[PDB]
């Protein structure tokens, strides 16, 4: 209602309407992060076991 | 890009340098030993061992065994001198 001789509000409306799907989100943190984490818990359990037996000794 | 992992890397890291070196020394020094005064082995009587467990014991080891030995030596020497002189 503020603009009277807009001549552009339809164009920008359509441009935003066609722009909201910018691209597909990556969400693919499962190729090097997963391997790092797997190694993480594996040798972390190893270290927990060794420090535990060292404490008992 | 992974962060450092101190408590996750302890397999190769030991307690300084000297403590891990002396850990092996101290772990087995207290393992295979008598608990408290086991195996006194006080009993012994083989003339020499009889002296060991009778007068030559280290609990006192005073001059009394020495005086007794001197008395025996002079007693034998009296007869030896009677034979000779």
């Amino acid at each position: 209602s503020v603009l009277k001789n807009t001549s552009v509000i339809d164009k920008i409306e359509s441009y935003v309407k066609q722009y909201k799907p910018v691209k597909i989100d990556a969400s693919k943190q499962l190729q090097v992060i997963e391997s790092f984490e797997k190694h993480a818990m594996t040798n972390a359990k190893e270290t927990e076991s060794l420090v535990s037996k060292e404490l008992k000794d | 890009v992974s962060t450092l992992i101190p408590p996750k890397v302890v397999s190769s890291k030991n307690i300084g340098s000297a403590p891990n070196a002396k850990r092996i020394a101290n772990v087995v020094h207290f393992y295979k030993s008598l608990p408290q005064g086991p195996a006194p082995a006080i009993k012994a009587n083989t003339r020499l061992a009889r002296y060991k467990a009778k007068y030559f014991d280290g609990d006192n080891a005073s001059g009394k065994p020495l005086w007794h030995f001197a008395l025996g030596i002079i007693a034998f020497g009296y007869s030896m001198e009677y034979y000779f002189h």
